């Protein structure tokens, strides 16, 4: 849901002396500690999220500031006066006091009116309202950039409908939006689809097992409405399980199924083998299973042994069976039916599914046009004996019962396959495979399934249950895609390549544990859905994630850069680039008091510790530069510090408070501490006072009491009061006529 | 410590047979490449006695 | 500087098994027929066990690779070159070998490492320098106190054992000498009379 | 790396006693280590 921000964060404070001579404006973005010796960008990212939270730009938002205005009492003035930002009255008072010190005339009525009308709200052509207010530079830059990133995912409702119009079926009642929604409706949606392939490819067995078991639990709940050996073995105990396998074979591509026969085949095993080859897709039967089925029929019908046909090829087995009089030696490809709509999570793609029982939808019969002729062949065949025709007649009668059952019930099963197929995306259709053979069919269950085929009843309860599953599947896929993106970003930033050295292996293992322990603390980064996928093999979810992350190192998978990543990258870059805004610097200078160094005189400070830039040369000679590590290790620091130097190669955190009175500008603590181990710089805190230029006591105190001074570059947050026009910044707020739709669904759930 | 349990205390051995007997006694403390069990004999002959 | 075979035949660069056809090979076993001409579960049972062994091996090779590195860090150089002269064959029961791989235990040493430094291994290896100084000091003192040694009567085993007792008595103020000498005798004496002769040499 | 400094008096009138003999491990390992290796290995695995 979009957040509607009422006010603009300006972060401006006005500091003025008691005399009124000097005033300044400061941005207060806070103090952020920086540690030396480690990467600055890595610390910047952590501080970027906190800064975004402070400014209120972490979550998607729009600005509602067009109602924050008033109107002047003058009849000529019809302008709108914005109430956001630093108030122009405060600047007027600060300027008012400054003129009092200088014995100058007060601000005139015309000059007052110009100043008090600097903050205005006016509308543009598009209907948006732009507010011109006094605000800090860094806050304006970050806030405006965040607006640009979030507005990319705000589109008109009619634009959203066009994107998803190819995924809406024809069994759902269209939703009538109100007239206001159609003209002024807007929705915030992310339209980028993330691939589930990285997780599926890395763990094919676990991903396949998870989805296969989920689908079977749903399908198994669908409502439905020599001869002695065949007739004594019928059981409908596992018919719901066989039914789910049938739907799975047709809804997927290459879902291999397997049957295991007994050591000594009988008429039931031959019946099951024939039913498998006749009424199941060829895409779901492997070559080895095809050979096993041919061998089983050859063993029984020809009265041979498994040893004789163990070395026989497919063509040889077909020749042997055809000579005896058995024509059922072929497997048949199923006929693919195209889905009426584009499948979910498959943009610009066409989905397809096999028609059950190898029934051609055009002819509404079996794909084998010789089926009736073949059954007559079996009925007049002499198998396993010299005469009697007991086996042929029994198999002919059993085959005819299966043929009528499949012809009557093909429409019902085709509807079931089509509805469950719409649940899975195209990537899962083409990638998931049956590994470990964790679903198999007993030969008795197969021939009982086709002899006692049950019609499919689609009650209102079943339709409602499936619609609930569709919502659950959509959320599950969306959650998985997000966690894949999060994992891919984490691996790229935190891991590198491996080497055949002990140090590299030790380094990788320690880093992997540190990452894993961090991502599972507090609220886990990874969702419970994928933890279920990785735990399905019995391993701990924490261990499974560690294994998956290691596999992902060095991937070339493309990851879409989302708006939140763009926002933090902007804040991180400005954190490094403009360090003075955030209270740290990379260079300080220590000089004796008798050395005159040029400083920043804009603010009227007494002995200002701020220089516009640290001088390159002092007294005609370049200033010495020493790194912090060498400085810490020095033993002759007394001799070096007598001439003054510049310290760099470290991140110096500093603080200051500007006092309105007049006094001796100094530091809270001493500059350095000398120990037998090394020398360090104590925490830096400046007490800055404004100067009266004629106080002899304070002039003497500054020259004689303090002997050494510390100089840093002038912080960019400070800005003299005279340059208050530099804080004038613009902000655009979208029109108030827009309506944001929380539920952008286009159809209802009813037949 | 080179050994958690010494193979044998040298002051207690008097001859070669003493070393082998002690080594057999303290072999459980070592990482044996073969762990002893009952022995299998494939040859046995008995000579005539007095 | 040393070398060691990576555990479980895994290449760190590839992060997989050395054989590049393992996935194809396992699927071949699953759809195969073994030990019978008729159908059986031999192919499927072996495929399931092979997959579990492969998955554990890829999951836990990092911990065992670190373990070998830590163990070798404890061995000084002179000891390692001496141990390279020996050889042996270890016999493992088939039940133990399969159970070890099927029930592989994850090994973690994150708490043992401070950054990239293993404190315990560093201090343990440093103690060999103290032992090296003690060995040299003890040998020189015995040679000075006891000059060339002669054996007019008695056995070599008795000659060396009784000499150690006199060393303990003569150097009772410094018990380190006898302790160090008995350490060398313990290593040498496992070979018997020939080992005792080497100690005297 | 450098050593930490001592007191002022210790750096003017300071004296220490030291021995430079590093020694060697060869006498301990110059033997037939076949029999004693198994016992050494057991201690090695017990160190970690």
């Amino acid at each position: 849901e979009l957040i509607k921000v009422p006010t603009i964060p300006h972060n401006l404070v006005l500091i003025q002396s008691d005399n009124g001579k000097h005033a300044l404006i400061k941005e207060d973005l806070g103090q952020w500690p920086v540690e030396t010796g480690i990467s600055l960008v890595n610390q910047a990212g952590v501080f970027a999220v906190q800064l975004a939270n402070k400014l209120g730009i972490d979550k998607p938002f729009v600005l509602d500031a067009g109602s924050n205005y008033f109107t002047d009492t003058s009849f000529i003035d019809t302008r709108k006066y914005c109430t956001d930002g630093l108030s122009p009255r405060e600047i007027q008072k600060a300027l008012n006091r400054q003129r009092a010190y200088y014995d100058r005339p007060e601000l005139t009525i015309s000059e007052n009116k110009t100043l008090l009308s600097q903050s205005i709200i006016y509308p543009d052509a598009d209907g948006n309202d732009v507010s011109i207010i006094f605000s800090g530079a860094m806050s304006h830059a970050i806030f405006t950039y965040a607006q640009s990133q979030w507005n990319k995912n705000i589109i008109k409702l009619d634009d959203y409908i066009r994107e998803i119009t190819l995924t809406v079926p024809k069994q759902y009642r269209p939703r009538r939006f109100k007239e206001i929604e159609h003209t002024h409706g807007y929705v915030y949606r992310e339209l980028n689809q993330g691939s589930l392939l990285p997780l599926v490819d890395a763990n094919l067995k676990e991903s396949s097992s998870y989805y296969f078991k989920k689908l079977m639990s749903s399908i198994s709940n669908v409502p439905v409405d020599h001869v002695s050996m065949l007739t004594n073995r019928l059981t409908t105990a596992n018919a719901p399980t066989v039914r789910a396998i049938t739907v799975l074979t047709c809804m997927f591509k290459q879902f291999r199924i397997g049957m295991t026969y007994a050591l000594d085949p009988n008429i039931m095993d031959v019946a099951a083998a024939t039913c498998m080859l006749l009424f199941r897709p060829a895409q779901s039967i492997s070559d080895e299973q095809y050979r096993y089925c041919l061998q089983t029929m050859a063993v029984f019908l020809t009265n041979t042994t498994y040893d004789i046909v163990n070395n026989d090829t497919i063509d040889v087995l077909k020749m042997k069976l055809r000579n005896q009089g058995w024509p059922f030696v072929e497997r048949y490809n199923a006929v693919e039916i195209d889905m009426s709509v584009e499948p979910l999570r498959s943009p610009g793609q066409v989905g397809r599914y096999y028609n059950p029982f190898n029934i051609d939808p055009l002819t509404k019969k079996h794909v084998e046009d010789r089926l009736e002729e073949f059954i007559n062949q079996v009925q007049v065949g002499r198998f396993r004996n010299a005469s009697g025709n007991a086996v042929g007649t029994t198999l002919a009668a059993f085959l005819r019962a299966c043929r009528d059952k499949t012809s009557a019930n093909w429409r019902g099963y085709s509807v079931l396959v089509s509805r469950y197929r719409s649940l899975i995306p195209n990537e899962l259709f083409e990638s998931l495979r049956n590994i470990s053979g964790e679903y198999n069919i007993n030969p008795q269950d197969e021939h009982s399934f086709f002899f006692a085929l049950a019609q499919i009843n689609a009650d209102d309860e079943f339709i409602g249950a499936i619609d609930k599953e569709s919502a659950e599947y959509l959320d599950e896929y969306a959650t998985l895609a997000r966690d894949i993106s999060n994992s891919l970003t984490l691996v790229k930033a935190a891991f590198g390549p491996l080497e055949r050295t002990s140090g590299s292996i030790i380094n990788h293992a320690n880093n992997l544990n540190k990452v894993i322990n961090h991502v599972f603390a507090d609220k886990p980064l990874i969702s419970e859905t994928m933890l279920k996928i990785l735990t399905i093999d019995g391993t701990t979810g924490k261990d499974g994630y560690r294994n998956w992350l290691d596999k992902l190192v060095g991937h070339n998978y493309p990851v879409y850069v989302e708006p939140v990543v763009n926002i933090m990258n902007f804040i991180s870059a400005r954190f490094v680039a403009d360090s003075s805004y955030f209270g740290y610097t990379n260079e300080i200078m220590i000089m004796p008091n008798h050395i005159n160094v040029p400083v920043d005189d804009r603010f009227g400070f007494r002995d200002s510790p701020f220089c516009t830039s640290l001088p390159r040369t002092i007294m005609g000679n370049d200033v010495r530069r020493i790194s912090y590590n060498v400085f810490s290790m020095m033993e002759d620091i007394d001799d070096v510090i007598s001439e003054g130097f510049i310290l760099y190669d470290a991140y110096f955190n500093f603080s200051y408070d500007i006092m309105t009175t007049d006094g001796v500008t100094r530091l809270k603590e001493d500059i350095l501490i000398v120990t037998d181990t090394g020398n360090d710089i104590k925490p830096i805190h400046f007490y800055i006072y404004f100067e009266n230029r004629n106080d002899k006591k304070l002039r003497y105190e500054s020259k004689m009491n303090v002997s050494y001074r510390l100089y840093i570059k002038t912080p960019a947050c400070l800005l003299p009061l005279s340059d208050y026009m530099r804080a004038q910044h613009d902000y655009v707020s979208p029109s108030s006529s827009r309506v944001y739709i929380k539920d952008p669904a286009v159809v209802y759930t009813r037949s | 410590k080179l050994f958690e349990t010494s193979p044998f205390d040298p002051l207690t051995i008097k001859n070669n047979q003493d070393v082998v007997d002690k080594l057999y006694a303290t072999q459980s403390s070592s990482i044996q490449e073969v762990v002893p069990t009952k022995t299998f004999a494939t040859e046995l002959q008995f000579g005539v006695t007095s």
